[PDB]
């Protein structure tokens, strides 16, 4: 129970009863007000019984050291969460930070020494692709001086102190909560320069020496500042380094620095001012619109409900508000457009709110208990359109015809002769005489999708206790009675694995036959939603077993079935509106669902099924459950005696969000359809995320101005909002006018907020998430060195340097290794290791400069600045090596130790499953090989009727004989392998087991259990050392391979390399198409301008990507059907080739996945000739002629060589780098030539028609006829 | 003469009967378990 | 029959705009 | 109409929103002088004041009339000639 190290990173709220109860059982005074003293009353009837822990006992000699030091400080006063914000953020020490300090002027000192060459090697790169002979000498002084930079900024000093504080309280949670020893010292003050700190295991105590404040902490708490902080300094740096940020800095700096100046005053509610700044930087964005009736009518909103929340807070005075507004007009108010979708990535940085249950559950209990009045008439006509809908999706794909559909009893003529004539109806006769559809009877027409996959079940869910026993989440401290114990199991996984007897369809009974409403341990329970920046907010649900595994069947034929039929001179002119869905599904009752619940349920010949949740709600008590804030009960009562009160919400009407969302989405659809048609407009919906969109469209003369052509589109769409809002309050749901949006040009999805063609994209969301320590269960250095790398690469996609992001990784890679190294809590880091690398120097620095696919710990190589996939990873990584050594920042002998390095210890099923794996020793993720283990060891040992029959012992041996008879051969092609082990039921078995995401618990339970060994475990405590230690022998072996030079081919490198790396599984044996050649070193170019002519063109090459760019101001406006697991085996029988003999293995192979012959086999197949844009501004002026480069390798009938989008991605890249900082293309028109060089790159290969199996076929002995694995009965 | 008020009358039934599929109870079986039963056994 | 037509139909014509009332308490 | 019938889920469980003569909750409507989530038109509120200070501050005028602007705009009182002030001032940005 060692392998587990506590949380880095926040996951769960923060609940202000949590610090209430550490407070109140420590005995520390606290102004700590609450809205329900039920918990406070609780602990001190508690305590006058005599109730007492371990836990009770820690928390008193803590409270006992805190209360004897406040007595040298006369005047303290403890300062709340939130109003200690403005302090926590800018507290700093200077005798506490004393290591972290020396360990990040070291990891400075290093990159000091190491940036010059890691700046001209940039030039180098940037010279070579032909963006001038010289980078900006900004960019060279940022690039060179970005520690000192990183240094000097204003979140330095409380980013020491909020790491330091967090690594000792992990360290003392860790070391303590294991049970090898009990006896505990009793912590003391440490008496810093001018704080004074405790840290305890549950609270931290910080104690300021001048201000004699007082702040006591959580767990919770310290890691929000720490991930606040963390974020704020590198968005700092980010912003400072960077000269595209110089306007927006400002704004930056200003909104932090004035929202903080709110926190002591204001407190808790002032994230209800910092969650104002999602919605007002769109109501600011507003006012630059073309219909000026527009501009302002979300802003009033905005403004009117900063002003209510100032009054109802107390700030009653106008000058208070008049500055705020002030304050907010200059940091919202802006000319660039692609700079106002950025200050929705640091919304997020001032904090989360703390809260608690009584305010979350009677924000639902409001809503979910009120009364509405429903139209009958629109009702119906939107059931109209629902049945439409329906005839028309099911007469296509059938050719016309309604054989098994509606039978309507008195329909007019007109829809009575359109069933009889085959024919189709649109909205118009539905709406028309919707009284036809008024009793029309359907029929079962839907199979029933059974079998498909495990993926509902098995991801990861909560299950609430029954309801015999609904309060066994409150521990005996907080409770005034003896809770019942909790029996059943807590996870649906743990659950699933364990059911002797599984049947969907005896779930779909247990809800049809209706024993659902009578079974008496259903239990619904809500749930605390972390990270939110709303006090009420959200909350998540979770019920039992039987009825989440109906929910989730329900939902899976909904969305299988019919849910598939509702996914769809003049010119066209399209307004936007958008409306968030938070707060709309409690208004959804049984009325105003039933009429299409029962279509549904006689759809699919499902009884009563479909309308499951509110006959179930109806009847039920859901309460909101979190162990800190227990009910007010004096002794225990079934959940329906419980009154209507704090946490309770007797028989709610309303829906749940998540649940029954396909049946909401195509019921919401009739109403915007009958909506449309009454106004005579084209709408398109789209919900993403959590707010939908709807684009009214409507045909106008072309030849119009584009003033009155957008004016009279937002006109149309202005008269249309009306229409559908009396609509949805006729059926029954308030669209309100303050949360939505009516705009001519943008609209908000969840890939940033699309604006007339543009992209506003936020490029500092990733950046302030490239924290030091990886989600994880253990700390890894290499871990923590992807999650670095794998940010920058997406800020520099959405907008950031390359130049600038390449060198803040190496940087915070730098120091993330020594932070690893000398500033963590593991427990066998040894001074074999940290003492020799800590010292040397160099080889610190070269292991943090070294590429990962080679050996080193860099995981951003140049070529992932500009294109999105490297073609190869171990032929990039050679060339990015070989830049290195060229401009000086590595020594040659570093290519020798690459390519003389030691050989690592893998199978062929590690490397039919790792094919661009050049095998390194102790390079794998602890955390992938305890999941691939765990959930491996659980599926074996499982008695699912789902998945039995499937996962046998000898799985692991079957699945390595396996892969070597299809590696093993006189050629060895790892993708190909691959690909058909993928497919395979070898595949399946992998593939199910990672969809088995395994938690902490559960891996907790393995253990318990003795899922895994001591062995296994003493294995994989000591990982990261043997990661430093294979690191060290790496970089100091003195080997040389004399046939190695720095002027021999990439490509030929990598073939070198993986040949020595594993000629034991080779022998010299060719390994296959693998490697391609990298682009940035195959593809050079130039620029050429008004008047000049190319000179790398005339110096003879002919291949060439032709790029255009014309000048005018811009940047601101402008036997098989119906297939099946069969697919599979098509796939891997195309993968191995058409063979004379082998032939009858890939019908062997194919037959174990599904069942089929050998001459239908062959004639599915598609028997081949061979063997085997939304990112940037300047695209759309850009012009791209494919034909000069249109030559490569003899351009025969085969696929391109090289990726042929890498020379086009390439060229996009650099005009966009070049165009990053202007605001006009220029005033001449500019060409870009991309000339390629892949002469030496030729692999000199043999075509081989097809290589002969030189290794017996054994295979299963019989093909397991499990319906999950792929079908054995097709026809 | 007939036919044009079998016709209402069709349709008032056809209204009691999309009107009390939208509104819970009101009978011994007023509800809707009147699908087929299932394609599968 | 010439005035029962209309006569039934009037009880048609006001069925077909009706408003359906629901409560906030599932079980009351 | 004042004639609509109404039934309810029970009998007897539609006390609730029968007295709201007064029969249906109904909805408010967006009236063309009433502020709303199309157009806008100005209230006497601070909330519609600032916001008409915001869209003079944010328009792509000079700034020296922006700044005379503000200075007609410090000396209008009433929702009549602030609406009359509204509508001037969204004449002559586009022009
Ligand atoms: C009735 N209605 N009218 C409109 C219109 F047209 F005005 F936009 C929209 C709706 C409507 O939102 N239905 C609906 C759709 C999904 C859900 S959800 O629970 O799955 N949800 C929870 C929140 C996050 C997203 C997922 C709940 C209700
Ligand atoms: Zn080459
Ligand atoms: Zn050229």
């Amino acid at each position: 129970n060692q392998i587990l190290y506590p949380e880095v990173h926040l996951d769960s709220p923060i609940v202000t009863n949590k610090i209430v109860a550490i407070l109140e059982y420590a005995r520390v005074p606290h102004a700590y007000s609450l809205e329900d003293p039920t918990l406070c009353q609780n602990i001190k009837h508690r305590l006058k019984n005599g109730f007492s822990n371990q836990m009770i006992i820690n928390n008193v000699e803590v409270g006992n050291v805190i209360k004897s030091k406040l007595r040298s400080y006369p005047a303290h006063s403890h300062i709340p969460y939130p109003n200690c914000n403005q302090d926590l953020f800018n507290i700093e020490d200077k005798e506490s930070t004393r290591k972290i300090r020396e360990l990040l002027k070291k990891g400075n000192s290093l990159y000091s020494k190491v940036s010059d060459k890691v700046f001209q090697c940039l030039r180098d790169t940037n010279s070579r692709l032909g963006l001038g002979s010289e980078l900006r000498e900004d960019i060279k002084e940022k690039i060179i001086n970005l520690g000192v930079y990183m240094h000097s900024s204003q979140w330095f000093e409380p980013f020491l102190f909020w790491f330091t504080v967090k690594t000792e309280m992990r360290s003392v949670i860790k070391s303590q909560t294991h049970t090898c020893h009990r006896r505990r010292h009793t912590p003391v003050f440490f008496t810093g320069s001018s704080v004074e700190l405790l840290i305890s295991r549950d609270l931290v105590a910080i104690i300021s020496k001048e201000s004699q404040h007082v702040y006591y902490l959580t767990f919770e708490l310290v890691l929000m500042y720490c991930d606040v902080i963390e974020g704020r300094l590198m968005t700092e740096t980010a912003m400072t380094i960077d000269a595209r940020y110089a306007e927006l800095l400002g704004r930056v700096r200003y909104m932090w620095k004035l929202i903080d100046g709110f926190f002591p005053a204001l407190g808790n509610p002032t994230y209800q001012i910092v969650a104002m700044l999602e919605p007002l930087s769109l109501a600011y964005l507003q006012l630059r619109d073309i219909t000026v009736e527009l501009r302002g009518a979300f802003l009033n909103h905005c403004f009117t409900e900063i002003h209510d929340v100032l009054d109802q807070n107390g700030f009653s005075d106008e000058g208070t508000y008049h500055e705020l507004i002030e304050a907010l007009d200059y940091i919202f108010i802006t000319d660039d457009i692609h700079l106002t979708g950025e200050i929705f990535s640091f919304f997020r940085s001032f904090g989360h709110p703390r809260l608690e249950a009584v305010t979350a559950a009677e924000n639902v209990r409001k809503y979910m208990n009120q009364p509405k009045v429903i139209v009958y008439e629109t009702l119906m006509k939107g059931h109209a359109i629902f049945c439409g809908i329906i005839i028309n999706g099911y007469r296509d794909r059938h050719g016309g015809s309604w054989p098994p559909l509606t039978l309507p009893l008195h329909a007019a003529d007109t829809i009575r002769n359109a069933q009889a004539s085959g024919e189709g109806l649109t909205h118009e006769q539905c709406v028309d005489n919707w009284k036809s559809f008024a009793g029309v009877r359907f029929g079962c027409f839907m199979p029933l999708s059974l079998d498909s996959d495990l993926t509902m079940y098995l991801k990861d869910k909560a299950l609430a206790a029954l309801q015999r026993e609904w309060d066994s989440v409150y521990p005996k401290e907080f409770l005034r009675y003896d809770p019942p114990k909790g029996t059943g199991s807590r996870r649906l996984v743990d659950v699933f694995l364990n059911d002797s007897s599984f049947d969907p369809y005896d779930m779909i009974m247990y809800v049809v036959s209706g024993a659902y409403l009578h079974d008496p341990e259903f239990n619904l329970s809500y749930s605390l939603k972390e990270k939110e920046i709303k006090e009420t907010g959200r909350l998540f649900a979770k019920m039992t077993y039987k009825m989440r595994a109906c929910q989730v069947i329900a939902e899976n034929l909904i969305s299988n079935g019919i849910g598939k039929y509702f996914k769809d001179t003049y010119e066209t002119v399209s307004a936007f509106i958008t409306t968030d869905l938070k707060k709309y599904c409690l208004n959804w009752r049984y009325e105003t669902i039933s009429l299409f619940a029962q279509r549904l349920n006689e759809i699919y010949g499902l009884p009563s099924f479909f309308q499951w949740l509110h006959k179930r709600l109806e009847t039920s008590v859901l309460y909101v459950s979190d162990p800190h804030c227990p009910p007010d009960l004096d002794a225990h009562v079934p959940l329906c005696k419980v009154p209507n009160d704090q946490i309770f919400i007797k028989y709610p009407m309303g829906g749940i969000e998540g649940y029954c969302q396909k049946l909401w989405t195509i019921s919401t659809i009739p109403y915007l359809y009958l909506a449309a048609y009454e106004s005579g407009v084209r709408i398109a919906s789209l919900v993403q995320g959590d707010n939908q969109t709807i684009a009214v469209t409507k045909r106008v003369p072309s030849t119009w101005p584009y003033n009155l052509k957008k004016r009279e589109a937002a006109r149309v769409t202005r008269d249309y909002f009306v229409i559908l809002r009396q609509r949805l309050h006729d059926i029954g749901h308030h669209l309100k006018a303050n949360e939505t949006i009516v705009s001519s040009h943008f609209f908000v999805y969840s890939k940033g907020i699309y604006y007339d063609g543009l992209l506003v994209s936020q490029s500092l969301k990733s950046i302030a998430r490239c924290v030091f320590w990886s989600e994880t269960i253990v700390d890894e250095t290499r871990a923590a060195c992807s999650n670095i790398a794998t940010t920058m690469a997406k800020s520099i996609e959405r907008g950031y340097d390359r130049y600038l992001a390449y060198s803040l990784n190496v940087l915070k890679v730098i120091q993330q290794i020594l932070i690893s190294l000398g500033f963590t809590i593991n427990s066998t880091m040894t001074r074999d290791v940290v003492i020799p690398l800590l010292t040397n120097n160099d080889l610190l620095i070269r292991m943090a400069l070294l590429p990962a696919p080679i050996g080193g710990m860099n995981y951003l190589n140049m070529s992932r600045l500009f294109v999105r996939n490297i073609g190869d990873p171990v032929t990039s990584s050679i060339a990015d090596l070989k830049r290195m050594i060229l401009a000086s920042l590595m020594p040659e002998e570093t290519l020798h130790q690459v390519m003389t390095q030691q050989p690592g210890d893998s199978s062929f099923l590690d490397w039919a499953s790792d094919p661009y794996s050049a095998n390194l020793v102790c390079v794998q993720s602890i955390t992938r090989l305890l999941k691939n283990i765990t959930a491996r060891f659980v599926l074996i040992h499982s008695p699912n009727p789902m998945l039995k029959g499937l996962f046998h012992d000898d799985s692991k041996e079957e699945d390595e004989r396996l892969a070597a008879f299809l590696m093993d051969r006189h050629i060895i092609v790892p993708r190909a392998a691959h690909e058909i082990l993928d497919h395979s039921v070898t595949g399946a078995r992998e593939s199910i087991a990672g969809m088995l995401d395994t938690t902490k618990g559960l891996i907790r339970a393995s253990m318990r259990k003795g899922g895994l060994t001591s062995r296994v475990i003493t294995r994989l405590s000591n990982y990261d050392y043997e990661q430093f230690r294979a690191g060290m022998v790496l970089l100091t072996g003195r080997k040389r391979n004399v046939l190695i030079d720095k002027e021999s081919c990439s490509v030929q490198l990598a073939r070198a390399l993986r040949s020595h790396m594993w000629a034991r599984l080779a022998r010299g044996r060719p390994i296959y198409g693998l490697e391609v050649p990298d682009v940035l070193e195959s593809m050079r170019g130039h620029l050429i301008r008004r008047h000049e002519t190319c000179v790398i063109c005339e110096c003879g090459s002919v291949n060439y990507g032709w790029f255009f760019v014309p000048s005018g101001c811009q940047l601101d406006d402008i036997s098989r059907s119906l297939r099946s697991a069969v697919r599979i085996a098509t796939v891997y029988s195309w993968a191995y080739g058409d063979d004379d003999s082998s032939w009858n293995e890939a019908w062997l192979l194919a037959r174990q996945r599904a069942n089929v012959s050998l001459e239908e086999l062959r004639v599915i197949t598609p028997i081949s000739t061979s063997t085997n844009t939304s990112l940037v501004r300047v695209a759309r002026y850009t012009t791209i002629s494919n034909d000069n480069l249109s030559f490569v390798i003899s351009d025969k009938k085969v696929d391109t060589n090289f990726i042929y989008q890498q020379g086009m991605l390439l060229g996009l890249g650099v005009l966009e780098t070049l165009f990053r900082l202007e605001k006009d293309t220029g005033s001449s028109n500019t060409v870009l030539h991309l000339h390629v060089e892949t002469d030496c790159c030729v692999i000199p290969m043999i075509d081989h028609p097809r290589i002969p199996s030189s290794r017996k076929l054994e295979l299963r002995a019989e093909l397991c006829t499990n319906p999950l694995i792929y079908d054995n009965a097709p026809l | 003469q007939i036919n044009r008020q079998n016709i209402s009358i069709s349709t008032l039934e056809g209204h009691l009967s999309s009107i009390m599929i939208a509104i819970p109870g009101l009978g011994k079986d007023p509800n809707d378990p009147t699908a087929d039963v299932e394609l599968n056994p």
